[PDB]
RNA sequence: GCUUGAGUCUCGUAGAGGGGGGUAGAAUUCCAGGUGUAGCGGUGAAAUGCGUAGAGAUCUGGAGGAAUACCGGUGGCGAAGGCGGCCCCCUGGACGAAGACUGACGCUCAGGUGCGAAAGCGUGGGGAGCAAACAGGAUUAGAUACCCUGGUAGUCCACGCCGUAAACGAUGUCGACUUGGAGGUUGUGCCCUUGAGGCGUGGCUUCCGGAGCUAACGCGUUAAGUCGACCGCCUGGGGAGUA
């Protein structure tokens, strides 16, 4: 749920592009998808999840 | 703000009785004990308006209180006067 | 050179007159073409002597100022048109 | 009273002073008095983008609750230093166990 | 904003992204910032068909 | 004398409320180096104008300030101005659950203190891009108009002054009542999350639409309805928020 180190469920909601999927398509409450949000960014800052494929 | 443990040592230590919460005399006290504080906050950046209006308005709190405590009663007006050492 | 023009008419006040002779200097040392448009109201057509003269008195307001080229001949429409010159430096 | 997690990147060269790197801010956090709850190194792992150069740092993992004065200055510790790289620590949130 | 497209079409025909451009937020959001204007969508054409 | 008005402690919850200090990436410029010879530029109004001691193009490293792409959707916060990268420290309010506690301690506010976007002025600091005044070209009956190429103050920082806006929900505040609907969002109830269903028992907010008001448009449990406590304001347009 609140987690961010468990990457392998965080992958799927993340385009191969880099970018983050709108809440409309997925279809969940709003609140998890701040939280998600919070999580992938968080990876972000640490190197774990590109910012995009440029480099 | 003000932490649980000094919660309870003013309220064991100045109240009236054992759970004694409801009295003025607790609420003057712990009213002036956060301002007391606060003023250590408010020494620094001074800027922080958004906190300057809660600090006047617990200021203004304590005047109404102790107003009314005052036109009520003289001796315990009296008692708290001196020993808390506010007001003057 | 440009070509730069402002509206004329025979019948036309003083004070901007003037204005409008000033505006054409100020062009004609920046080097602007003198272009005219005077435009006839009704029944103007029964006023050529004042008119001429009154033309006559507009061309010698220039008398210090620029040179005369071309005169007017013949009429194609309302107005006749004329191009003055830029006075050679002495 | 306030728990802490703590990990930070060390360069992937740099790994034998691992060991006595750990126990000295093992021992300086049990002077400390802080209470450890558990320990872990995913080891080297290549990262997303290449930073300053270099690939593939190594990782670490901590947990302790303590007072601010003692993060502050093993921040400080890690601000000075050059063989230490990118530090990140979160706030409180209590303390969980496992998760590798 | 992108096009891949292939040789036949090499003009126009994109006149369905003039229609998606919705020029009400880019001319809002490249001037300034409002926070009550591009409600234009709703509450003003629906809402105000007043005969 | 008393608790229904009002205030306190127990626990918890949401949240771009504020202030101070670090950190990061993408992107613009300027610098160096590698491969190298004219473009940028409304070109349905038309081209000048400048870049030509090695450049627009493409790579590898630095300088440098500024703002924080998707999340973002009236969704959330505040007394109104207003609030958006991420880390840490000080800190403000709101609300929920049932518990005890003081016992009218309230409401409203003429003069008076406080806060109050952007342009302005004073001390300094800083200057990436930006663009009032100006510089040049095209522009037509006619441009000191926009269109294009450059370009100072000023937008940035730290202290002080300035008190105004269509500061509009064009609806001053605080209470007690009166027919309805489909939502967003927030925590607990005992179940029957077990599926996303039953208690809204609350708070803040959307959009339609009765009785009733409304000159009309329309307002329409967050009233412009029926009542109460106050305050501030109005008597035709210009002359005028002028002297």
């Amino acid at each position: 749920e609140i987690d961010y180190k468990d990457i392998a469920t965080l992958k799927n909601y993340i385009t191969e592009s880099g970018k983050i999927v709108p809440s409309r398509i997925t279809g969940t409450r709003a609140k998890y998808q701040r939280q998600l949000a919070r999580a992938i960014k968080r990876a972000r800052y640490l190197s774990l999840l590109p910012y995009t494929d440029r480099h | 703000s003000l932490s649980t443990e000094a919660t309870a040592k003013i309220v064991s230590e100045f109240g009236r009785d054992a759970n004694d919460t409801g009295s003025t005399e607790v609420q003057v006290a712990l009213l002036t004990a956060q301002i007391n504080h606060l003023q250590g906050h408010f020494a620094e950046h001074k800027k922080d308006h958004h906190s300057r209006r809660g600090l006047l308005r617990m200021v203004s709190q304590r005047r109404k209180l102790l107003d009314y405590l005052k036109r009520k009663d003289v001796a315990r007006y009296t008692q708290l006067i001196e020993r808390l050492g506010l007001r003057r | 050179i440009q070509v730069k023009e402002i509206k004329f008419r025979p019948g036309t006040d003083e004070g901007d007159y003037q204005v409008k002779l000033r505006s054409l200097i100020r062009f004609l040392e920046e080097g602007d073409k003198a272009k005219i448009t005077l435009r006839f109201r009704g029944r103007e057509m029964a006023h050529q002597q004042i008119g001429m003269e009154v033309l006559n008195r507009v061309k010698d307001d220039l008398q210090e100022l620029a040179v005369v080229e071309s005169f007017p001949t013949k009429i194609e429409g309302r107005q006749m048109i004329m191009v003055l010159a830029p006075k050679k430096k002495q | 009273m306030r728990h802490y997690e703590i990990v930070f990147m060390v360069h992937p060269d740099q790994s034998e002073q691992v060991p006595g790197m750990i126990e000295r801010y093992t021992a300086a956090i049990t002077g400390a008095e802080g209470k450890i709850h558990r320990l872990e190194d995913w080891g080297r792992r290549q990262l997303a983008y290449p930073i300053n150069k270099l690939h593939k740092a190594h990782y670490v993992l901590m947990n302790v609750e303590a007072p601010q004065e003692v993060i502050d200055e093993l921040e400080t510790t890690f601000r000075f230093n050059d063989a230490v790289i990118r530090s990140m620590v979160m706030r409180t949130k209590h303390a969980v166990t496992e998760a590798s | 904003i992108k096009v891949r497209e292939n040789e036949p079409f090499d003009v126009a025909l994109r006149r369905f992204k003039r229609s998606c451009e919705k020029a009400g937020v880019l001319a809002e959001v490249r001037r300034r910032e409002f926070y009550e204007k591009p409600t234009t969508e709703r509450k003003r054409a629906k809402a105000s068909a007043v005969k």
